DNA sequence: ATGCCTATAGTTATTGTGGCC
RNA sequence: GGCCACAAUAACUAUAGGCAU
């Protein structure tokens, strides 16, 4: 009988009833203009007054925190931030401010009684006036919710009256953008004004509108181009332990438009944990990828907008050890949008297999941004990517991809030979290690008679193993015959090693490319094989 | 209509929505669009905090994007409706026939009404393009396709419908699951047709609306062992390790007499003749492997597992499994030679011919166990998934050793 | 059997950037 | 302080192998 737009019945949760806190001190200076606000809002229609009825009490800040979680959940408004990138380019862009958006939307005459709130007292402990929303109230958890489902509904028939204008909706903004001319542009927001005149929306004319240059979610908008607002890094020394972590995240948001970024180098020195103030000084290795970012930051770059006649073309490059860059663009040297894959858990992740998994990261945000599949572009060689996958466990499909050779090239170091080298010297491997004191012993013997057995300090059984290959394959010819019994140690040759662990198999590695012909194979542990029963027994001889 | 009621205690399914291709997307509304103005599908406002996952198939028979909604989440917790209140009937000679034609009966659910209390439970969210509308709502009216609670509905009015067709062909034994018609004939395969046409005819004069299995060629297939005439120390040390991590699966094979050939350091090259010892027990370890293991057994109380291997160059192997290391199917499929295959592809043909076959010999979906990335599988298992029915999938790690002694499978 | 190591999957807690109440 | 989107870093569970008792 008062509210329009139909109200939607809202409810509270079954397990607990609304707020019960009592009210704050009074202050008396701050009162006093609370009384004309009130009072305006109840000629308008936003609140009206009730009687001791109303058990609920809201505290006057409005403080809408305890009715938060008495109210049911409420499905999300955004379901992801769009990205300037995969956004369609348009000729004039017009914006409209909402005013009073809460106040025209109202509440169910149900949830009313909920958000019932008590003015703090004058003098005496008097109970004073009591008021209760009948709007959506500023600070409530379903506003964003309602609000933003009413407008689809208002904008409903519009959008099917008008295919070729694109509107987006914005808590309270809302973006029109059309490829039309400026005199036709301005006759269809004056139209849209009238549309939201019926419902009871406030906006502004003319000489009120915004211009083109836009300001969202920290981007610099454009009718044409779009641009991230710069970053003004302290330029003097390094202080305290958090600054070094706030670098990395403006590296971050960097990301995004430059190609140019690495932060592998500053995440090493987060490596210490439980500190408040600790105080990184700086190193050379850190600070040698820091130089060379805030070059690229001094020239402005800008991005371009989606167009959907053109296809899609990504480009995978190199820039440091476990770090993957990427920039996604329809045409030359004008790009898209930039990205990164730097996150290296511990263990080694392979530079083919890793490559792959930095494409997975570009087809999934495409889904998200773009909407299809972009065109990829490799930096690693047909026959290589054949024979990588044939011989792994894990499967992987890559549906358009080309061969464009860069710079910086990934190739394969080694690989393990099928078929047994004939004529060639037979090495056992084999190991064990202690628990306690930590000592452990490594040796090999051979069909010809020669054999070596020394003790190491300080390490564990799956070094040992690791220990046994290097010191087989130091001692010997080109063609080189290894059998071991371990099954770990037969997972890291068969891969290829290459991040900050696995040190020790650096040594291995680089000694397997100056050899030949190198074979590998796995025999059960403790049995009773022939040359493996030999090793055994002088590795647990003092152990 | 009957009063549908969840599990105490446990809330309904509120899963984060994937997003889809363009081309899909615009495909969803208009099939959307279509059943909103029939009566099948509503719009609900913002109040709805419960979320289904969508995606959408393609279709080979019809040509046309086809809607599929996931009800894994809701089916963990509706599972007392469709088994402790109605449960569903699974006979025994179902598995034991000539030949299986499999019909599609998903679009006679749309005539029943869904109760108005759970149509809220129900509701989806339709992903857009770099989020420009909010989001586009419905909730189902009707009984829904992928729901185990929808057959448990109907199948009051499915076993009316069937009595006629039941008492002409006591012989021939019928079964419903899910969306799909499972029927099993041991007539002739010119015959065969002909049953299933006039079945087909009964369903049309009712008023709702070449694809064929053999289960009798589902013969368990015997790991052989590589024969060799001059064998090597290589190709021993090959054996012992691939039999020993077999022992714990069947306890007849040892390994104590091929390991007593080999004594001291030698190379591989160097040929080591077997003795008497050595040749009567390789030979008793082959009888072992084609005669079947001794413990086998079906516990409908126990989850099924099944575990898929990449072999490499087209080959793909399963094992169906209810306690480890001890296999109750085993069977193998190599590559789809015609058109294209990838190494999707053939993953996802591989799971649809395992799903088809636990249906008709026990009726359950199995935990397949896949060898892929969470994030490569969610994305590409779309294009070429044909069946309404969504088993539950987990991603773990792949075993040298699984896959070196599978491979001798013949 | 449990505690202690490594690797393959996944999950959470923490911080940061951009916003909001 | 909580909520939303996206990232970097530490911990915890299934599988496989290993050591110690
Ligand atoms: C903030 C925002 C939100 C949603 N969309 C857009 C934008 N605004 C852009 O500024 C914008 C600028 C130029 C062209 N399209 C744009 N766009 C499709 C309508 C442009």
């Amino acid at each position: 009988p008062i509210s329009p737009i139909e109200t939607v019945p809202v409810k509270l949760k079954p397990g607990m009833d609304g707020p019960k806190v009592k009210q704050w001190p009074l202050t008396e200076e701050k009162i006093k203009a609370l009384v004309e606000i009130c009072t305006e809002m109840e000629k308008e229609g936003k609140i009206s007054k009730i009687g001791p009825e109303n058990p609920y009490n809201t505290p006057v800040f409005v403080d809408f925190r305890e009715l938060n979680k008495k109210t049911q959940d409420f499905w999300e408004v955004q379901l992801g931030i769009p990205h300037p990138a995969g956004l369609k380019k348009k000729k004039s862009v017009t914006v409209l401010d909402v005013g009073d958006a809460y106040f025209s939307v109202p509440l169910d005459e149900d949830f009313r009684k909920y958000t019932a709130f008590t003015i703090p007292s004058i003098n005496n402990e008097t109970p004073g006036i009591r008021y209760q929303y009948n709007v959506l109230p500023q600070g409530w958890k379903g506003s964003p919710a309602i609000f933003q489902s009413s407008m689809t509904k208002i904008l409903e028939p519009f959008r099917k009256q008008n295919p070729d204008i694109v509107i987006y909706q914005y808590m309270d903004d809302l973006y029109v953008g059309s490829d039309l001319e400026i005199g036709q542009h301005r006759t269809k927001i004056e139209e849209l004004r009238q549309h939201l005149l019926r419902w009871g929306l406030t906006t502004p004319d003319k000489k009120h509108q915004k211009e083109p240059p836009f300001l969202w979610m920290g981007y610099e908008l454009h009718p044409d181009k779009w641009t991230v607002q710069p970053i003004v890094l302290p330029e003097k020394d390094s202080w305290t332990v958090n600054d070094i972590q706030k670098l990395v995240g403006k590296l971050n948001w960097a990301s995004q438009i430059y190609p140019g970024i690495k932060v592998r180098q500053l995440c090493k020195l987060l490596r210490g944990t439980k500190a408040l103030t600790e105080v990184i000084p700086l190193t050379e290795e850190a600070e040698l990828e820091l130089a060379e970012n805030r070059e690229i930051l001094k020239e402005p770059v800008h991005g371009v907008y989606y167009d959907p006649s053109k296809d899609l073309i990504a480009e995978i490059q190199k820039q440091g050890q476990g770090q993957w860059t990427y920039q996604i663009y329809q045409e030359p040297f004008k790009n898209l949008k930039t990205g990164k894959y730097a996150r290296m858990r511990g263990a080694h992740t392979n530079d083919v297999k890793q490559l792959t998994e930095a494409v997975q990261k570009i087809t999934t945000e495409s889904i998200v941004i773009w909407g299809k599949t972009p065109k990829f572009k490799l930096p690693i060689q047909k026959e290589t990517w054949e024979t990588w996958w044939t011989e792994y466990w894990q499967a992987t499909w890559v549906p358009e991809w080309e061969f464009v050779n860069t710079p910086p090239l990934v190739k394969l170091w080694y690989q393990l030979e099928k078929e047994p080298i004939v004529g060639a010297e037979t090495f056992y491997v084999d190991g064990a290690a202690s628990r306690e004191t930590k000592l452990g012993k490594a040796g090999y013997v051979t069909n010809k008679g020669r054999q070596k057995v020394v003790t190491l300090t300080d390490t564990t059984n799956q070094k040992t193993e690791l220990q046994a290959i290097h010191l087989a394959l130091q001692d010997s010819g080109l063609e080189v015959n290894i059998v071991t019994n371990s099954q770990y140690a037969l997972g890291i040759i068969q891969a290829q090693p290459d991040q900050s662990e696995s040190e020790l198999v650096n040594q291995i590695i680089e000694q397997l490319i100056k050899k030949e012909k190198v074979y590998l194979a796995w025999v059960p542990a403790h049995k009773g094989i022939g040359g493996n029963e030999q090793v055994d027994k002088l590795v647990s001889a003092g152990i | 209509t009957v009063p549908v009621k969840l599990k105490p205690g446990m809330d309904g399914p509120k899963v984060k929505q994937w997003p889809l291709t363009e081309e899909k997307i615009k495909a969803l509304v208009e099939i959307c669009t279509e059943m909103e103005k029939e009566g099948k599908i509503s719009k609900i406002g913002p109040e709805n905090p419960y979320n289904t996952p969508v995606f959408a198939i393609k279709k080979k028979d019809g040509t046309k994007w086809r809607k599929l909604v996931d009800f894994r989440e809701l089916n963990k917790k509706t599972q007392d409706f469709w088994e402790v209140q109605l449960g569903i009937p699974h006979p025994a000679g179902l598995k034991k026939k000539k030949s299986v034609t499999v019909l599609d009966v998903g679009d006679a659910y749309f005539s029943v009404p869904l109760d108005e209390d759970f149509r809220k439970y129900t509701a989806f969210t339709i992903p857009s393009i770099n989020n420009e509308t909010p989001g586009i709502r419905y909730q189902y009216n009707v009984l829904p396709q992928g729901w185990k609670g929808s057959p448990a509905i109907f199948q009051s009015s499915m076993t009316k419908i069937l009595e006629p067709f039941r008492k002409q062909n006591p012989d021939i034994v019928i079964y419903q699951y899910m969306d799909d018609l499972y029927v099993g004939s041991d007539l002739e395969i010119g015959q065969h047709r002909t049953k299933i046409e006039e079945l087909r005819q009964h369903l049309l004069r009712w008023g709702l609306t070449g694809y064929e299995l053999h289960p009798d060629k589902w013969t368990v297939q015997p790991i052989v062992l590589p024969e060799k005439d001059s064998w090597t120390v290589n190709d021993i040390q090959k054996l012992v390790g691939k039999l020993n991590w077999a022992s714990q699966i069947y306890p007849g094979i040892k390994v104590r007499q091929l390991c007593k050939l080999l004594r001291g350091t030698k190379a591989l090259t160097e040929v080591i003749p077997l003795t008497e010892e050595a040749e009567l027990e390789l030979a008793e370890n082959r009888e072992i492997l084609k005669e079947p293991v001794h413990g086998v057994y079906y516990d409908p109380s126990k989850d099924l597992i099944a575990e898929i291997q990449k072999q490499g160059q087209g080959q793909w192997t399963y094992q169906i499994y209810q306690e480890p290391f001890k296999n109750l199917k085993t069977g193998k499929y190599a590559r789809m030679r015609g058109a294209h295959t990838n190494d999707v592809k053939q993953l996802t043909e591989a799971v649809q011919k395992i799903t088809t076959e636990s249906i008709v010999i026990w009726g359950k979906t199995p935990k397949f166990k896949l060898p892929i990335q969470k994030e490569t599988w969610e994305t590409w298992w779309t294009e070429y998934w044909q069946a309404t029915w969504v088993p539950e999938w987990e991603f773990v790690n792949t075993p040298p050793l699984v896959k070196l002694w599978y491979q001798l499978e013949k």
